[PDB]
C-alpha cells in the first residue's frame, strides 16, 4: 500500500494543476473559440512522451520509446483498428477446442 | 533456477514472440495489466522462468525485442499485450537493411550489437541460474537473418555452456517475397550450422497448407500463424514450467537428440488440430493423437518424411494421460514403418509427459524429430543459390558492403559438406 | 520517422504535384488552409501556428504554370517560397536547360531541399518527377541530380518520369532531349519509371469510359500509383514494404533500374456495379499487355523480377494462391535466373476515391512493378528516330548556340546502344 | 547598475537613436510624455517621476535634431541633450576634425560628463554614427580620441555606417572612410561596421517589401542593440554582459571588428506557414545571403561566434544546435579554437512595434562572427582610395581645412598593415 | 560538533547552492519563513551542521554567496526560499572579471577578500567544532574560476586542518560556452591540486546526456541540472546528519580515498534515476541500483572509466537496506569486472549505510569515486590550452592585468607532471 497509496498520491498531484490549467482556457476561450487550439493540444498530449493509445490499466500512463542511435526519434502510431486481442480462446472455440 | 531470455529479431520475430508472450499469459494467468488473476497455485509456481519481478505484484517478460526497422515496434507496443513489455529492452534503429543479409550483418549491424549485448548482459546476470537463451527469427530478413546470426556469434563465445535454441523460419520456394532470399539464407545456416545448439525448420507455406486443409479457415491471417508456431513452443517447456508423470527439459531433449553436433534442423509437430466439423465426430484418445502426428500433412516444414530416414523421434505430451498407451503407440509406430527408422540406433523414439493441460483444452502432443528429409530443403536452396551466383547478379548490394566474394563460396562449401556426410548417414 | 520530399520538375511536375498533394490531402485529412478538425508527417511538416506544410519543390523555368497554383484553391497550403519559378524557359531545349539557363537558379534550388532535408531528421528516399519532352523537365533536371548525387550519396532518387510516346508527340525535337536525357538516368539514378502518355490514353478510354479524358485525369491515375508505393509506408500493414526493400529486390546490376509499373483494377463505377473483385480477378489483369502503361508486350521479353503491392481488404492466402496460378502460364516466362520473382506487400487501408475522379470506390486494390527485358524495344525505337534525325544534322545550331560540344550527340547515341545491348545479354 | 550611455553623432546617429528609443519606450511601457502609466539601464528618474533617456544626439545641422524637437516625443527628450551647430563638414572629415570640432567638443563633454555624473556604475558607452558623412567621421573621431583618455577603462561600442561596396551617396566618402580608421582602430573596444546595401537586399528578399526606407532599416538596428541589451535589461538563465562577450570576441588589441546577423527576419504572412524553432534560426543565421556585411565568410574562417539567443528557448536544443553546425564542413574554424562560442539565452521574447515589419516571433537569435572575411572590403575601399590618391582629386579641399597631406598615406598604409595582420590570422 | 560552511562562488555557483538549500530543507522539514514545521524528531536532531539558530524558532542557512556581479543576487532572493538566507551574508562586488581569470584572481579580487573573510571567520568562530567548509563553483568562469581560487589558498593557512571539499564545475571541449575557458582553467586546476583535500568533477555535458536518456525529460533546464548536482552532494552528507547501521562522514571517506595527496578528483554516481516511462516495470532492490550504478552511461563527468584502471570505489547507500546483499552486490562486481579494478589494491570498496531514507523516495545510493580515465581530461584540456597558447592568443587581456608569462608556463608543468604521475600509476 505504500506505493500504491503513492500512486494515488500522484494523480492527486497531476489533478490539481488541471484545475488551475483549464480555468484559464475557459477564461480565455470568452470572446472566440476560434484561437483555442493550442490548449487543446497542450491539455491532450498525454502524460510523458507518447503518441498511441493511453493505457487505462496502469492510470493513463504513456511509456515512451527512444531508443534509436543518437537520434531517439519517438514512436508515431500509423493508426488502425486495433482491434481487441484472441485472448487464445476466441479462435479455441473459432476452432472448436 | 531455470529461466529462459526470449531474443526476438525482426518483423516476423517481433510478432510471433507478441502471440507468444500472450498465450503463456493466458496460462500463467497473467493479465495485459500485468498482475496476477489465477486461480489455481500452478499457475504462480515457475513463472519466473519466463517473467521477471516488478513492484506492485507485476511480472514483465525476460524479451529483448529487436529489428533495425523501427515501425514494427510501434505495432507492438499498440498490440493489446502492448504495456506488459519494458521499454529499455525495446532496441531499435531508424536505417533498416533492405531484405540484404550483408547490411544486417556488417554494416548497420555493428552500431546496435553493443546497446542488445547490454540488455541481454543485464537479463543474464539477473536471474541466478540461467539455461540459456531463445532467438526466433526469419532466415528471408536482413535483421533476424542479418544481424541475428551476428548476436548469436557473440553469445556463444560469451555464454558457451548455454542452451541456443531457435524457432527459425526458412523461406519457401513455391512462395517467396524475396528474390536476395536465397543470398541470405545462404550466408545463413552457414551460420547456424557453427553456432546453434539446435534449431526448428517452420515453413510459412507448410503453416499455410496445413489451414487450407487441416482448419478449413476461409481467412487465417499470420495471426493465426503465428498462433501455429507458438503452441508448438510452448509445448517444448511446458515440462519445463510445469512437472510431470515423466518431467524432461530443453536439455533433456537435446542431449539425448543430437547425435553429432553438425545435425541440429529438425521439424516440430503438434497434436491438437481440428476443424469445426471434426470436433462432432471425434473421440479425444491417445491413438487419435499418435494418428494424427505421424501423417506428414501435420507436419509444419516442407519436407517428406516418408523420403528420408527418421533419425530419432521425440514425442513430449500435455494433459493427464497413461503411459500404457503412450508406449504401447509409439513401439507400434516403430515396428510397423521400420523402413522410415534408422537400422543404427533403437529406440529412437524419447517420450515425456505433462501433467497439466493445455488452457481450455483437455489432451495435447508436441513432437521434435530428426530424419533424412530436411535436405530436401538445403539442397533444393542449393538449386537457387549457385543458380544465382555464377552470373554475378545482385551481387554489386552485397559486394557495396565492402566484403569478398569467397564467402559466398565457403557458405556454399560448407552446405554441400554439410548435406554430403548427412547423406552418408541416410545409407550407413 | 520515414519522410518523402518531391521535387517535381517541369509544367508536369507542377501538374501531377497538383494531383498527387490534393490526394494526399484527402487521405490524412488536411483542410485546404491545412487544419485537422503520425500518418502525414512523411508527406507535411509542423509549424508553430499547427499547419501541415507540403514537402514539396514545385521548381519550372516560366511563370505562369506555378502562378496558376499560386490562385489555386490550395493557396494558403503551399508555402510561397517553395514553389521556385524561372523567368526564362528553354522551350524544348535541353542545352538552354543545362548550360545556360539552369545555373541562375541552381543554388536557390539546392538551398531549398537543403531546408526540407533539415526539417526532416531520418530522410528515406528523394522523389523527383519529370519530363523527357519539355527542356527544362529534361535539361534542369538532368544537372540536378548530378548535384544531389554528390550532396548525398545514400539517399535514394526515385524517378518517374514521362517518356515520349513511340507514337503521338507534342514536340518534334523532343528525341534530342530524350536522348540527352538518358545519361542521367544511367548513373545518376536508382529507380526509373519511364511512361507514355498513349498507354493511359487507351487504358482509360478501354476502361473508364472517358472518351474526353484530360491531362488531370490522366494526373490522377499517375497519383494512385505514388499513392500505393507510399502506403505501405504511411500506414500500418500484414507486410510493411519501406523504399529500400523493393529497392533490392527489383534491381540485378547497377546498369538495370527500369521497371515496368501497372496498376488495376481501373473501372467505372458503371462497370464496377457488374464485375466481382476479387485478388485472383485483379492480379490477372496487371500481367494483360493492353493494361501496361508502357507501350511494349512483356510477352516478348522475360520478367527477372516483378514486385507485387497488394492494397485494401486483401487476405495472404488469396495472395499464395494467386501467385500459384500465375506460375503455371507458360505465357508468362520468367528468366532462368530468378525463380522466386514475386514481391509481396500487404497494406490494410483501401485507397481512397477522389471527388470528380474516375475510379469507383474499391475495398481491394493491386500495384505491379515488373521489370522485364521487353522495355529495351522502346528505346530501339528511340534510338531508330533520334539516328535518322542527327545524321541529317537538324536542329543542331540551336544546341551547338547555346554552348555545348556536338560530340556529346555520338557518345549520348553511343551509350544507349551499350544500355540495350545489357538488356540483350540477360535475355539470353 | 548597469548603465549604457548613447552617444549617437550625425544625421544617422539622429535617426538611429530615434528608432532605439522608440523601441525602448515600448519595451519598457513608457508613454510618450516619460511616464509609466529593467528600464533604469537606459532611462533615469526625475523629481516629476518622469523617466529620462540617457542620451546624446549631437549633429552639426539644426534640422535633423529639430525634426525630432517638434516629434512627438519632445517633452520626452531634453533640449540641453540636443546638441546642434549651425553649419556642417560637408561631407569633410578635415572640417570635421579640425575646424568645427572644438568650438562644441566641450560642449558635448560636459553633457557625457554630467550623464555619467547621473550614472552610478557605468558599463559602456554605446556610439553610432557613419563612415561616409563628415560630421559622422571627423566628430567621432575626435570624440573617441578624447574620451580614451577621458574614461580609460570605461567600454566604447562603435557602431557605424561603412560605405557599400556598390551603391554610394557620396563621392568623396573614401576619404574620410581610410582617414577615419585610424581612430576605430586606437580608439575602439568593438566595431560594428554595416553597409546599407546589405541591408537592402535582405529587406527586399526576405520581406517582401519592395519599397522600403531608412526608418525600416533603423527598425532592425534598434532591433540588433535591443538584442544585444536584453540580457542587462532582464533576466536570463545565461545572462551576458558587455565584458564577458567582447572577452570571447576580442583575441588581440587589432582584432575588434565582428559581423553580425539577426534571425528569423520574416513577414507575417509567410510566418504563418513554417515552422520557427533553434536549429532552423540558427542555420538561417549562418546563410551568406543573410549576411548584413557584404562579404562572404564562407572565403574567410570563423575564429570567434558570440550568440544571443532570445524567448521560448532550451538550452538542450540549443547545444543541439551547436553539434549540428559544428558538424559542417562548409563552416571552417580556424586551428588555435576548437571552442569558439560564447552563448546566452533570454526569456523574454523580441517585442514588436507597430508599423514596424517583422511579426511577432517567439524565439529569435542574434550572431556576432568575428571572422577574417571582412578585409576584403577593406581591399576594395583600399583600390578606390588608391586610385582617388593618384590624381589627388578633392585634396585641395581638406588641405584648405588644414590637415597635413601626408596624413592621407600613413592612413592608407595603416589599413594596409590591418588587411595584413588579418592575413597572418588567416 | 561536526559543522559544515557553505561557500558559494559564481552565478554557477549561486544557482547550484540555492537549490541545494532547498533541497535540504525540504529534507529537514524547514519552511521558507525559518521554522519547523516537521513531524519526525530526526528532521529536527542534528540540523545545527548547516543551520544556525535564530529567536522565534527560525533557522538560517550557514552560506556565504559571493559573486563579483551584483546581478545574480536579485535573482537569488527571487526563487522559493530567497528569503530564508541572511542579507549579511551575500558579499558581492560592482564590476566582474568577464570571464577573465586574470581580472577575478589578482584585480578585482584583492580588495573582496576581507568582507569573505570576515564573514567566513564570523561563521567559524560561531560553530564550536568544524569538520570542514564547502565550496561550489565553476572553473570556466571569471569569479568561481578566478576568485574562487584565491579564498580557497588563504583558509588552508588559516585553517589547514579542516577538510576542503569543492563541487568545481569542469567547462567540456564537446560542448563549449567560453573561448577563454582553457586559460581558466589552466590556471585553476593548479591551485587545485596544490590547496585542496578532495574535488569532485562535475561537468554540464554529461549531464545533458543523462536527462536525454536516462530521464527523457522534453525540455531540461538548468534547474533540473541543478537538482541533480544537490542531490549527489545531499548524499554525501545524510550519514552525517543521520545514524546509520554503519555510520560515515566526510573524513571516513576522505582519508580512506587519496591514496597519495596529489591525487584528488572523484566522479560521483547516484543510483536510481528513472523516467518516468521506467517507473512503470521495475522492480526496486538493491542488484538494480547497483546495476544502474556501474553503467558508464550514469556518470555525469566527461570521462568513461571502462578506459582506465579504478583506484578506489565507494558506495554510500540512503534508507533501510541488508547489507548482506550490499556485500555481495560488491564482491561481484569486483571480481566479475577484474581488469577495470588494481591490483596493488585488494578490496578496492568502501561501503557506507545511512538510515533515513531520501525525501519522497524509498531508496537511493551515492557513489564516489576515483579513477585512471580522470585524466583522460587534463590532456584533453592541455590539448587546446596549447593550441591557444603557442602564438600568444588572448594573452594582452592577461597581460593587461600584470602578471609575467611564466605563470602559465608553470601551470602547464604542474598538470603535465601531474598526468604523467598519474599515468606511472597505470
Ligand atoms: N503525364 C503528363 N505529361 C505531360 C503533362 N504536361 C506535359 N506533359 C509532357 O511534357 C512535355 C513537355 O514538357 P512540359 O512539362 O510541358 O514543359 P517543361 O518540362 O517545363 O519544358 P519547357 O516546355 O521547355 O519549358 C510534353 O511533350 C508532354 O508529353 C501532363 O500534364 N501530364
Ligand atoms: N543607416 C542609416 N544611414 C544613414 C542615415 N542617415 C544618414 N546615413 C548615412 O550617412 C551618410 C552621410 O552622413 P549623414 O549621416 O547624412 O550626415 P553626418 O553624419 O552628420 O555627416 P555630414 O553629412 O558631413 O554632416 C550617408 O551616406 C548615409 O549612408 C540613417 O538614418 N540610417
Ligand atoms: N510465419 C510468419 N511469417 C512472417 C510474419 N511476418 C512476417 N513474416 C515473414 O517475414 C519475412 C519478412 O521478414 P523481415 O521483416 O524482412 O525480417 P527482418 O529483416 O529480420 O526484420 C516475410 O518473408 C514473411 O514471410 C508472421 O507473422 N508469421
Ligand atoms: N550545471 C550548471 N551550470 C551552470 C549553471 N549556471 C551557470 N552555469 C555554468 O557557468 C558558466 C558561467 O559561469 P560564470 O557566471 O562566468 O561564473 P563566475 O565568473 O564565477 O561568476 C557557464 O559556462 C555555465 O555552463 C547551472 O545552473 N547549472
Ligand atoms: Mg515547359
Ligand atoms: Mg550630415
Amino acid at each position: 500500500d505504500y506505493w500504491r497509496l503513492t500512486d494515488a498520491l500522484t494523480v492527486e498531484k497531476e489533478k490539481e494543476f488541471e484545475k488551475y490549467a483549464r480555468e484559464v482556457i475557459n477564461f480565455e476561450s470568452e470572446s472566440t473559440k476560434k484561437y483555442a487550439y493550442p490548449m487543446v493540444k497542450a491539455v491532450q498530449e498525454g502524460v510523458g512522451g507518447g503518441r498511441g493509445p493511453p493505457f487505462v490499466g496502469r492510470g493513463g500512463i504513456r511509456p515512451s520509446y527512444q531508443a534509436t542511435d543518437a537520434t531517439g526519434v519517438q514512436l508515431p502510431c500509423f493508426k488502425s483498428q486495433g482491434s481487441k486481442y484472441n485472448d487464445f480462446q476466441k479462435s479455441k472455440r473459432r476452432l472448436g477446442f | 533456477m531455470r529461466e529462459i531470455v526470449h531474443l526476438q529479431a525482426g518483423q516476423c520475430g517481433n510478432q510471433i514472440g507478441a502471440k507468444f508472450w500472450e498465450v503463456i499469459s493466458d496460462e500463467h494467468g497473467i493479465d495485459p495489466t500485468g498482475t496476477y488473476h489465477g486461480d489455481s497455485d500452478l499457475q504462480l509456481e515457475r513463472i519466473n522462468v519466463y517473467y521477471n519481478e516488478a513492484t506492485g505484484g507485476k511480472y514483465v517478460p525476460r524479451a529483448v525485442l529487436v529489428d533495425l526497422e523501427p515501425g514494427t515496434m510501434d505495432s507492438v507496443r499498440s498490440g493489446p499485450f502492448g504495456q506488459i513489455f519494458r521499454p529499455d529492452n525495446f532496441v531499435f534503429g531508424q536505417s533498416g537493411a533492405g531484405n540484404n543479409w550483408a547490411k544486417g550483418h556488417y554494416t548497420e549491424g555493428a552500431e546496435l550489437v553493443d546497446s542488445v549485448l547490454d540488455v541481454v548482459r543485464k537479463e543474464a546476470e539477473s536471474c541466478d541460474c540461467l539455461q540459456g537463451f531463445q532467438l526466433t527469427h526469419s532466415l528471408g530478413g536482413g535483421t533476424g537473418s542479418g544481424m541475428g546470426t551476428l548476436l548469436i556469434s557473440k553469445i556463444r563465445e560469451e555464454y558457451p555452456d548455454r542452451i541456443m535454441n531457435t524457432f527459425s523460419v526458412v523461406p519457401s520456394p513455391k512462395v517467396s517475397d524475396t528474390v536476395v532470399e536465397p543470398y541470405n539464407a545462404t550466408l545463413s545456416v552457414h551460420q547456424l550450422v557453427e553456432n546453434t545448439d539446435e534449431t526448428y525448420c517452420i515453413d510459412n507455406e507448410a503453416l499455410y497448407d496445413i489451414c487450407f486443409r487441416t482448419l478449413k479457415l476461409t481467412t487465417p491471417t499470420y495471426g493465426d500463424l503465428n498462433h501455429l508456431v507458438s503452441a508448438t513452443m510452448s509445448g517444448v517447456t511446458t515440462c519445463l514450467r510445469f512437472p510431470g508423470q515423466l518431467n524432461a527439459d530443453l536439455r533433456k531433449l537435446a542431449v539425448n537428440m543430437v547425435p553429432f553436433p553438425r545435425l541440429h534442423f529438425f521439424m516440430p509437430g503438434f497434436a491438437p488440430l481440428t476443424s469445426r466439423g471434426s470436433q462432432q465426430y471425434r473421440a479425444l484418445t491417445v491413438p487419435e493423437l499418435t494418428q494424427q502426428m505421424f501423417d506428414a500433412k501435420n507436419m509444419m516444414a516442407a519436407c517428406d518424411p516418408r523420403h528420408g530416414r527418421y533419425l530419432t523421434v521425440a514425442a513430449v505430451f500435455r494433459g493427464r494421460m497413461s503411459m500404457k498407451e503412450v508406449d504401447e503407440q509409439m513401439l507400434n509406430v516403430q515396428n510397423k514403418n521400420s523402413s522410415y527408422f534408422v537400422e543404427w540406433i533403437p529406440n529412437n523414439v524419447k517420450t515425456a509427459v505433462c501433467d497439466i493441460p493445455p488452457r481450455g483444452l483437455k489432451m495435447s502432443a508436441t513432437f521434435i524429430g530428426n530424419s533424412t528429409a530436411i535436405q530436401e530443403l538445403f539442397k533444393r536452396i542449393s538449386e537457387q543459390f549457385t543458380a544465382m551466383f555464377r552470373r554475378k547478379a545482385f551481387l554489386h548490394w552485397y559486394t557495396g558492403e565492402g566484403m569478398d566474394e569467397m564467402e559466398f563460396t565457403e557458405a556454399e562449401s560448407n552446405m554441400n559438406d554439410l548435406v554430403s556426410e548427412y547423406q552418408q548417414y541416410q545409407d550407413a | 520517422m520515414r519522410e518523402c520530399i518531391s521535387i517535381h520538375v517541369g509544367q508536369a511536375g507542377v501538374q501531377i504535384g497538383n494531383a498527387c498533394w490534393e490526394l494526399y490531402c484527402l487521405e490524412h485529412g488536411i483542410q485546404p488552409d491545412g487544419q485537422m478538425p503520425d500518418s502525414f508527417n512523411t508527406f507535411f511538416s509542423e509549424t508553430g501556428a499547427g499547419k501541415h506544410v507540403p514537402r514539396a519543390v514545385f521548381v519550372d523555368l516560366e511563370p505562369t504554370v506555378v502562378d496558376e497554383v499560386r490562385t489555386g484553391t490550395y493557396r494558403q497550403l503551399f508555402h510561397p517560397e517553395q514553389l521556385i519559378t524561372g523567368k526564362e524557359d528553354a522551350a524544348n531545349n535541353y542545352a538552354r536547360g543545362h548550360y545556360t539557363i539552369g545555373k541562375e537558379i541552381v543554388d536557390l534550388v539546392l538551398d531549398r531541399i537543403r531546408k526540407l532535408a533539415d526539417l526532416c531528421t531520418g530522410l528515406q528516399g528523394f522523389l523527383i518527377f519529370h519530363s523527357f519532352g519539355g527542356g527544362t523537365g529534361s535539361g534542369f533536371a538532368s544537372l540536378l541530380m548530378e548535384r544531389l548525387s554528390v550532396d548525398y550519396g545514400k539517399k535514394s532518387k526515385l524517378e518517374f518520369a514521362i517518356y515520349p510516346a513511340p507514337q503521338v508527340s507534342t514536340a518534334v525535337v523532343e528525341p534530342y532531349n530524350s536522348i540527352l536525357t538518358t545519361h542521367t538516368t544511367l548513373e545518376h539514378s536508382d529507380c526509373a519509371f519511364m511512361v507514355d502518355n498513349e498507354a493511359i490514353y487507351d487504358i482509360c478510354r478501354r476502361n473508364l469510359d472517358i472518351e474526353r479524358p484530360t491531362y488531370t485525369n490522366l494526373n490522377r491515375l499517375i497519383g494512385q500509383i505514388v499513392s500505393s508505393i507510399t502506403a505501405s509506408l504511411r500506414f500500418d500493414g500484414a507486410l510493411n514494404v519501406d523504399l529500400t526493400e523493393f529497392q533490392t529486390n527489383l534491381v540485378p546490376y547497377p546498369r538495370i533500374h527500369f521497371p515496368l509499373a501497372t496498376y488495376a483494377p481501373v473501372i467505372s463505377a458503371e462497370k464496377a456495379y457488374h464485375e466481382q473483385l476479387s485478388v485472383a480477378e485483379i492480379t490477372n489483369a496487371c500481367f494483360e499487355p493492353a493494361n501496361q502503361m508502357v507501350k511494349c508486350d512483356p510477352r516478348h521479353g522475360k520478367y527477372m523480377a516483378c514486385c507485387m503491392l497488394y492494397r485494401g481488404d486483401v487476405v495472404p492466402k488469396d495472395v499464395n494462391a494467386a501467385i500459384a496460378t500465375i506460375k503455371t502460364k507458360r505465357t508468362i516466362q520468367f528468366v532462368d535466373w530468378c525463380p522466386t520473382g514475386f514481391k509481396v506487400g500487404i497494406n490494410y487501408q483501401p485507397p481512397t476515391v477522389v471527388p470528380g475522379g474516375d475510379l469507383a470506390k474499391v475495398q481491394r486494390a493491386v500495384c505491379m512493378l515488373s521489370n522485364t527485358t521487353a522495355i529495351a524495344e522502346a528505346w530501339a525505337r528511340l534510338d531508330h528516330k533520334f539516328d535518322l534525325m542527327y545524321a541529317k544534322r537538324a536542329f543542331v545550331h540551336w544546341y551547338v548556340g547555346e554552348g555545348m560540344e556536338e560530340g556529346e550527340f555520338s557518345e549520348a547515341r553511343e551509350d544507349l546502344a551499350a544500355l540495350e545491348k545489357d538488356y540483350e545479354e540477360v535475355g539470353v
